[PDB]
């Protein structure tokens, strides 16, 4: 069907995506993965800088810590809805990425 | 700095009821800059 | 049978009705009030007991003892008023024949799953009209478009003196509505006669009431809202009498909807009435809301919500007292109901500022980043 056809194109997408902002997907996970949260609920912070930046060259290991506070908690919703938002997050990655091109073709454009 | 972009906000409405254009853009506005003003926390922006 | 006692309740919406024919005939002035006013004030006189309400029965007993007196008395033309109040007074005469007790001594104070849908949801709008949503807001809303942006100058004892204090202290909120019932009773009875009766042209902004049909159209429509807002409440009063805060929160996406029905002008009621200040500035730009931006500067200038609390009696003061001068001003219109909605809404913050008081992570992250 035209729909089916659609949602594999879509999740074809995805990937391809994915695969330019690969490199900075990976930097985001030695640094990012570390840094923004933003799920932490209630009220304060306790740990404060124990909740974010000792958490859970270029790709590195175990070498601060495994997934101990739910590496996959941002990978839950994500994967979640793998058709559509995250076409959405994959295309948000790629200029994020590639941001100085997005510069470039806003001045000519 | 928010609540001084709020009072300049509150004052071009003010001048604009003074007149001798219209604010409702600027009540768009004081609806916004009340909003983050107001969820400047000190428990979820604190996170 | 539920309809034999459904039918043996319903006679007071039965006689309305026929009190609406009584009414525009017979008696201009006398039929009005006797039947169908005079009902609408025994209405009032159980509501005003704040305990016998719809258990009132003398009085009510009396009324048909009243419109058989009429009957006996008096009533193409000798036949007109025969039948016509006999098809009032045959309903009045037999619920004091029998059954007068369902509505006045029974109802008392002292499918499937598309269908359980259906009467969950008409309870819990019922829950809200038995709250101050209904209680009050939709009531002095009617109230303030049919007295200000309506028949103005001798309707300010129906909005100026009653609604403008009672908004911003509830404790006579009750009374108030009782009241105004009473005295757009009298206003109708009063406009029933209309004015041009030797018209010999003591002053409060004369408008008289020369047309007969559209001049009686609107006092009525209020009168009846009360009556409307007094049944939904009287109906959840004895439905209680006989027959989350933060927590539902950080849940899901239901849990923030449930919490914020439940608990909007609890929190966002101040940044509410600032942005109505801005409602009737821009609905005005006259010299009148110079005043309503300056107490706007004041009480943004107290920043801390401490010592905007304190501010608060003065400037539901002011509002007040502005809407009274208001009307003085058009009788000794749109902007009246601008800051009576300012008023409305700032009361109802005084009365949260000093007394209540006293996948969503993705939702999340927009408003708090």
């Amino acid at each position: 069907f035209l729909w089916m056809l659609g949602q594999a194109l879509v999740d074809e997408l995805t990937r391809w995506l994915q695969e330019f902002t690969r490199h900075h997907g990976t930097m985001s996970d030695v640094l990012r993965a570390e840094r923004y949260l933003l799920t932490q609920e209630l009220l304060q912070g306790g740990e404060v800088h124990r909740g974010v930046l000792d958490q859970l060259a270029s790709e590195l290991l175990l070498d601060r810590r495994l997934r101990i506070p739910e590496l996959e908690e941002a990978e839950l919703f994500a994967e979640g809805q793998g058709r559509a938002l995250r076409l959405l997050r994959a295309v948000y990655q790629c200029v994020a990425a590639h941001s100085e091109l997005l510069c470039y073709f806003i001045i000519i454009l | 700095l928010w609540d001084c972009l709020i009072l300049y906000n509150v004052t071009v409405i003010i001048s604009k009821n003074m007149l001798s254009a219209g604010i409702i853009w600027d009540s768009v506005c004081f609806f916004f800059l009340l909003l983050q003003r107001r969820v400047f926390l000190s428990h979820y922006y604190l996170h | 049978e539920l309809v034999k006692g459904v039918y043996a309740k319903y006679w007071i919406y039965v006689c309305a009705g026929m009190f609406i024919v009584v009414s525009f005939a017979g008696r201009l002035v006398v039929y009005k009030i006797v039947y169908m006013f005079l009902f609408l004030l025994c209405l009032t006189l159980f509501q005003v007991y704040y305990s016998l309400w719809r258990k009132l029965l003398k009085a009510f007993w009396w009324l048909v003892v009243a419109y058989t007196m009429l009957v006996l008395i008096a009533v193409s033309e000798l036949f007109s008023s025969i039948l016509v109040p006999g098809f009032f007074l045959l309903a009045c005469i037999l619920q004091l024949h029998y059954f007068h007790r369902p509505f006045m001594q029974l109802t008392d104070m002292e499918l499937e799953l598309a269908a359980g849908f259906s009467d969950v949801l008409s309870r819990v709008q019922v829950f809200l009209r038995r709250l101050l949503e209904l209680h009050v807001f939709k009531l002095v809303a009617l109230y303030t478009v049919w007295v200000a942006l309506k028949e103005v100058s001798v309707m300010n004892l129906l909005l100026v003196v009653l609604w403008a204090f009672a908004l911003p202290y509830p404790r006579f909120r009750p009374m108030a509505s009782c009241l105004s019932t009473v005295w757009t009773c009298v206003i109708i009875v009063c406009k029933m006669l209309y004015q041009l009766k030797v018209v010999n042209p003591n002053w409060f902004g004369v408008r008289k009431g020369f047309p007969n049909l559209g001049y009686i159209q609107n006092h009525l429509q209020v009168l009846l809202l009360l009556v409307f807002e007094a049944i939904v409440y009287r109906r959840q009063e004895h439905y209680r009498r006989q027959h989350g805060t933060r927590q539902q929160l950080d849940q899901d996406l239901l849990g923030c909807l449930k919490y914020f029905i439940n608990f909007f002008f609890y929190k966002f009621g101040l940044e509410i009435c600032f942005l109505m200040a801005v409602n009737v500035i821009g609905q005005r730009m006259n010299f009148l809301v110079t005043l309503h931006g300056c107490w706007l500067v004041a009480i943004l200038t107290r920043r801390h919500r401490q010592a905007i609390a304190r501010l608060w009696p003065n400037y539901c003061l002011f509002l007040a007292l502005f809407l009274l001068y208001q009307y003085l001003l058009c009788l000794g219109s749109t902007n009246l109901i601008s800051d009576f909605l300012l008023l409305l809404c700032a009361s109802q913050q005084w009365q949260v500022f000093s007394a209540e008081r006293t996948y969503l992570d993705m939702l999340k992250v927009a408003v708090f980043r």
